[PDB]
């Protein structure tokens, strides 16, 4: 049960409740399904950008040092 | 040169907020006094965080508190199966060493994480790339060698399996773009054009009535002689649209000694 | 993702690989817990992880944040919530890229063309 | 009288309250949550009694 | 100091601006109907595929292309 | 009769509406508390109006209270104050458990010289 | 089930009759004691502690109901 | 079931009707056993015995009565 | 601080303020002058055990 956040907004439950029978109840969860597949591909689409911006290349040889942590033992 | 203080110190402004769980008369008295005197009493615990000081939990009476853990139904037996529910009771009873042994991971969750390949094998990946896109690929088979070479095994295994599974979610995404991009019969020729200045709120409850009688006051002025009328006109389509009723088909799983199928089951017994 | 209140319990649990997590129904003994006056549909409880949504909102509306809050009843259905949503959207994510590694998948063991037989 | 001198009125009657989910459907009911029925809900109850055994015709 | 200037590539500009197109998209999305059919969201299709269509092109053998630093979950 | 209000309907001709009314009334049950009336219930008096889980003020003014020295601070304040916390590894942090329970044994001290007279009851 | 809660907290009233009779068994104790006090008065002291234990007696019954039905009523 | 389960715990109620009479058979017995005693003081410890004794035969039909309450309640 | 003294105001809809700090319902009954009543009339009830002191020398009270 991924995207529940998404599934739980389109159904309408964050602002009024679910028909009380299973017949019609159970017609709303796939009515859905064609927008999770919409979103779920909107959200694959997201442009590149520079890895080096939040992140320092664990690679890079200056880390090579595989230095410790200093202590104190009190 | 002052300690560091977490997000949380600035919410409650002290290091001894005596908070305890256990919701008895003896407890939260003896918590609104100890919580006054913490600056003046040698008893006192932290439960905040800091820069200089580590923290206790949140307490229990006298011993400390944890959630229970998250429903498993996972156990193993001892001496008798015991047929563990863990919906049956609130919270999940001890572990008897003659009795059940529960799952691991009382507080887990489930993650997907990767092993970090060596070094030595990782600067033979760089170098590659670095001398690809200078020289090309037609000259770099001297350092495609020593990727074969010098990578363990065990590593060339996991870069082998990482194209097929790439691979494999790539087509799992192209499935649900082409399921996702279908064009069905009920918006065939309808564009931009074709659609309404509307926005979320404008399917909400304020603006969009929900398909139930008691969401707002529509039919609070109803009366049973408009209800026996309404009753008379449901019946006259129905005159109409009962002519048609869909044929009984056969039952696939007829044979009880053959794999059934996974059908859709029926709303009520 | 799940389109139904009810799902198959063997269907998400794993054929080539040690059983130690099952994806089990809403608790709904945990809403008897709740010491104060609520009103709960019976049609909200079956879907995955909003009763435990719900009776969040319940408990943060009698109670509040702080001091309050607090207590085991409200503290679990917390817990249980968060840890609801990150199991489902886990077993989610396994289910769409990794469906041979379920029970019912007719991947986890393939069988076979008539024309790998050989006769 | 009519409900008394009856020999299924015991049973529609028992057989109804007994069906957990329909009972649920009255508490919500109860509540403020009601909505119109199809035909498959409306024969809720003769899917419990046939499943029990009983012998009802009109699903 | 050293990568300050990693800031001012236009891939960041290109970032900023699709994650804003999904906002005021997702903010158009709309509930049409509640007959708890597929046909509620009708007009909430066209709007998300001209989102798709306007960053791919759906007459290729593979709409979704993939590249390392892509999207996978 | 039916009542309008600023919650609309989803049809777009009049008769499906109608069909729709028609559908929901003829499923209406009224029960009333007062005898003498056709459609009498004591009890199992069904409500008429529908309840709607949203969150309350004590709700939204405790989740703006955790904000609080957020709204007054700017994004690179919070870094500096919240995040960018000066490195000082020197601290014995783990001073809270060692005075938590080596308590234990300084409460024992003390405790050990109950002048209690009966030895069953310092048992 | 809604009326299942209904006749638990129904049974949770029951309980009030063995209150009833161990009132009623009470005062029968006394009355008893008063008349055998009277008969012999040498022993007040043994008589009186007789008395007040079986009254002991009479609350179990009282704790017991209660109990039962506290239970009942949330079990 | 869930009907049938209402008359159960109605039923459990029941038993505590022998609560109620076990406590009017103590607030007698031990009444018995003082005045009793002061016709005959010598032998104290004989009627102390046998008052004690009767009680158990009180509690017997109480523990029966949870006893057979508790098994309808679940058989 | 002046978001502080706002906090009560976020978690409100215009309308509930209107209820809850304007609109309060009329109630004239209250003995509203009673907070001054019990602090000034402190004075004479204080007055009455002071008056006993028991301190030996008249001057010492004075
Ligand atoms: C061991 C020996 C000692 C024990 C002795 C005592 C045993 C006591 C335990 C009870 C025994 C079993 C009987 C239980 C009956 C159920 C009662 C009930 O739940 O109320 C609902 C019941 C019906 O509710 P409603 O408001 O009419 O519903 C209207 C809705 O529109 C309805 O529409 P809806 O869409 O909302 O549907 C809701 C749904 C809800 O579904 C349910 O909740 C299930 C309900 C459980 C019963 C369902 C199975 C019934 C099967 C039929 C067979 C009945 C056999 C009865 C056998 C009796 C044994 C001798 O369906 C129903 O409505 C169910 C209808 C329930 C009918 C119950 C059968 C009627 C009995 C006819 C005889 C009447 C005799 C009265 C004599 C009174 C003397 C004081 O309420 C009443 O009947 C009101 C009382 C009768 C009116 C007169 C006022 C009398 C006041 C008496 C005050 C004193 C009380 C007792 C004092 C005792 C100490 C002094
Ligand atoms: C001029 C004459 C004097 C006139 C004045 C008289 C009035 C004096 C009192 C006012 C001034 C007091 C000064 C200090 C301020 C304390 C204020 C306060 O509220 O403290 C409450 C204080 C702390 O409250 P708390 O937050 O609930 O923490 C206790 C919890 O048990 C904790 O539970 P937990 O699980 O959260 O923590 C476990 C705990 C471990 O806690 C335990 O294991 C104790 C558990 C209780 C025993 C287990 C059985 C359970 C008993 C329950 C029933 C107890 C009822 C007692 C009711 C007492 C009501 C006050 O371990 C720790 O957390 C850390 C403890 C170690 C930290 C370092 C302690 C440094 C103390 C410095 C001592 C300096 C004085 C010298 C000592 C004597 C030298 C010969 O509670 C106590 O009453 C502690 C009693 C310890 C016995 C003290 C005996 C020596 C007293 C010396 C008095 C002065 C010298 C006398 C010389 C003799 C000639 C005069
Ligand atoms: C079993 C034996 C007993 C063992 C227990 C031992 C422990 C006893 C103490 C604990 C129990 C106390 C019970 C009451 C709870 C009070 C708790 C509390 O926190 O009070 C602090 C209380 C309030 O502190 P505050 O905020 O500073 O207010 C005083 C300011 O002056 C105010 O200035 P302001 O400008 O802000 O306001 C003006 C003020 C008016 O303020 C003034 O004008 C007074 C100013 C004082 C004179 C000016 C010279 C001051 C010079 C400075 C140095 C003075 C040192 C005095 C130290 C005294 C230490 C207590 O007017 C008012 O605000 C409202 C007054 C109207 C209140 C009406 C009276 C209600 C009290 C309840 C009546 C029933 C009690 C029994 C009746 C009395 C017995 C027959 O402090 C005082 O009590 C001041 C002393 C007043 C005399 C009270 C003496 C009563 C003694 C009775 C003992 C028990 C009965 C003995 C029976 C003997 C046989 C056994
Ligand atoms: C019935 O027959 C008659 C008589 O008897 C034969 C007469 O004498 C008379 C003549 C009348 C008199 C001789 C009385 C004269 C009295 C007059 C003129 C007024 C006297 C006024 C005072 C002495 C001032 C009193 C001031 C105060 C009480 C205020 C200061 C005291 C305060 C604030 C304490 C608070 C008092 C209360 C809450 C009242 C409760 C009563 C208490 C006793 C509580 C006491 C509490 C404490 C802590 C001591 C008549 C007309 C008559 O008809
Ligand atoms: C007369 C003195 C006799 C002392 C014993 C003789 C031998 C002395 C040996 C000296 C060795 C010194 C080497 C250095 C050891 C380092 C100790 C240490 O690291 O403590 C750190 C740390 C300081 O905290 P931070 O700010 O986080 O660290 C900052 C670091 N600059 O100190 C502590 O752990 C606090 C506890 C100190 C020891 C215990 C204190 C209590 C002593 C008990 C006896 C006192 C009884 C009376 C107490 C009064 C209570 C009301
Ligand atoms: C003082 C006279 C006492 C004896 C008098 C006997 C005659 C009785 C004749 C009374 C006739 C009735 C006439 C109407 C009386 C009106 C009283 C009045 O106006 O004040 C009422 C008003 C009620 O408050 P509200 O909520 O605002 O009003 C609501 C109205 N429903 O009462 C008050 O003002 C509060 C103060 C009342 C007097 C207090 C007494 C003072 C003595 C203090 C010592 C008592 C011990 C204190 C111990 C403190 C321990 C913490």
């Amino acid at each position: 049960m991924d995207n529940y956040f998404t599934a739980i907004t389109l159904l309408g439950l964050r602002d009024q409740n679910l028909p009380p029978f299973k017949d019609a109840r159970l017609q709303r969860y796939k009515s859905i399904k064609k927008m999770i597949d919409l979103i779920e591909t909107t959200t694959k689409l997201a442009p590149p950008m520079p890895v080096e911006l939040f992140m320092l290349n664990p690679t890079d040889p200056e880390w090579d040092d595989d230095m410790t942590y200093p202590t104190i033992t009190h | 040169k002052a300690p560091g203080q977490i997000y949380a110190y600035d919410i409650h402004n002290t290091h001894y907020p005596y908070v305890n769980i256990k919701q008895d008369s003896q407890t939260q008295l003896l918590a609104s006094f100890r919580r006054s005197i913490a600056s003046i009493n040698p008893f006192s615990y932290r439960q905040v965080p800091s820069q200089d000081r580590a923290a206790f939990g949140l307490r229990w009476g006298n011993a400390w508190y944890a959630p229970n853990p998250y429903p498993n139904g996972i156990h193993f037996d001892r001496v008798f199966p015991t047929h563990y529910d863990p919906l049956a009771e609130t919270n999940r009873t001890k572990a008897n060493l003659q009795l059940i042994k529960y799952a691991p991971g009382n507080y887990s969750t489930l993650v997907v994480t990767s092993e970090k390949l060596p070094r030595p094998c990782i600067r033979t990946i760089q170098n590659y790339r670095r001398c690809q896109m200078v020289n090309g690929t037609e000259k770099c088979n001297s350092e495609a060698q020593d990727i074969l070479a010098i990578c363990p095994n065990w590593a060339l295994d996991h870069m082998k399996e990482k194209v097929r599974f790439y691979t494999k979610a790539l087509a799992i995404n192209n499935q649900t773009y082409i399921r996702a991009m279908q064009v069905e019969e009920y918006n065939q020729g309808r564009t931009v054009a074709d659609v309404a200045p509307k926005t979320w709120i404008h399917g909400t409850r304020q603006h969009l009535r929900p398909d139930t009688m008691w969401a707002d006051d529509r039919y609070t002025n109803i009366t049973q002689t408009e209800i026996n009328e309404a009753i008379k006109r449901v019946e006259a389509r129905k005159a109409r649209e009962h002519e048609k009723k869909p044929v009984e088909q056969a039952n696939v799983n007829a044979n009880t000694g053959e794999q059934p199928v996974r059908v859709e089951k029926s709303l009520y017994p | 993702t799940i389109f139904a209140e009810t799902w198959e319990a063997s269907e998400y649990q794993y054929r080539n690989k040690a059983n130690l997590k099952t994806l089990p129904v809403n608790h709904l003994g945990k809403l008897a817990e709740l010491k104060f006056d609520f009103v709960e549909y019976k049609a909200h409880q079956l879907i995955a992880c909003h009763l435990y949504e719900r009776m969040t909102i319940h408990c943060m509306n009698q109670y509040g944040l702080f001091k309050d809050f607090y207590r085991p009843e409200c503290l679990d259905a917390q817990y249980y919530f968060k840890t609801c949503v990150e199991l489902n959207a886990a077993y989610g994510i396994q289910k769409k890229f990794f469906p041979e590694h379920f029970v019912g998948s007719p991947y986890a063991r393939p069988v076979p063309q008539f024309q790998q037989l050989g006769l | 009288m009519a409900f008394l001198s009856g020999s299924a009125t015991y049973d529609q009657l028992a057989d109804y309250a007994s069906y957990n989910h329909a009972m649920d459907v009255n508490q919500d009911q109860q509540a403020g949550l009601d909505s119109w029925m199809s035909e498959k809900d409306k024969n809720m109850v003769k899917y419990y009694q046939r499943s029990l055994g009983k012998k009802v015709e009109g699903i | 100091k050293q990568n300050e200037y990693l800031l001012e590539h236009e891939d960041v500009k290109r970032y900023v601006w699709w994650y804003e197109d999904l906002k005021e998209t997702l903010a158009r999305v709309h509930r049409q109907a509640n007959n708890h059919k597929a046909c509620d969201f009708k007009d909430s299709e066209i709007i998300l595929q001209d989102f798709i269509r306007r960053y791919t092109n759906p007459k290729d053998n593979l709409p979704i292309k993939f590249h390392p630093q892509g999207q996978t979950f | 009769p039916v009542k309008e209000g600023q919650a609309k309907l989803w049809f777009s001709t009049k008769e499906e509406a109608d069909a729709y009314d028609d559908k929901m009334i003829s499923n209406i049950e009224l029960k009333s508390q007062d005898y003498e009336d056709e459609n009498f219930s004591p009890v199992f008096n069904r409500k008429t109006q529908e309840y709607f889980l949203e969150p309350s003020e004590k709700f939204k003014s405790d989740f703006a209270e955790l904000l609080r020295p957020l709204r007054s601070l700017s994004f690179n304040q919070v870094v500096d104050r919240y995040v960018l916390i000066p490195p000082n590894h020197t601290f014995y942090r783990n001073w809270t458990y060692e005075k938590f329970l080596g308590g234990f044994g300084l409460s024992y001290l003390i405790l050990r010289e109950l002048p209690l007279r009966n030895f069953y009851a310092r048992v | 089930m809604l009326l299942v809660k209904a006749v638990k907290v129904l049974v949770m009233g029951g309980c009030m009759l063995p209150i009833a009779f161990g009132a009623l068994g009470t005062g029968v104790l006394f009355a008893g004691f008063n008349v055998a006090l009277s008969r012999n008065p040498e022993e007040t002291e043994s008589l009186f502690n007789n008395t007040l234990m079986g009254f002991a007696l009479i609350e179990t019954f009282i704790f017991m109901s209660i109990g039962l039905g506290f239970f009942v009523l949330f079990a």
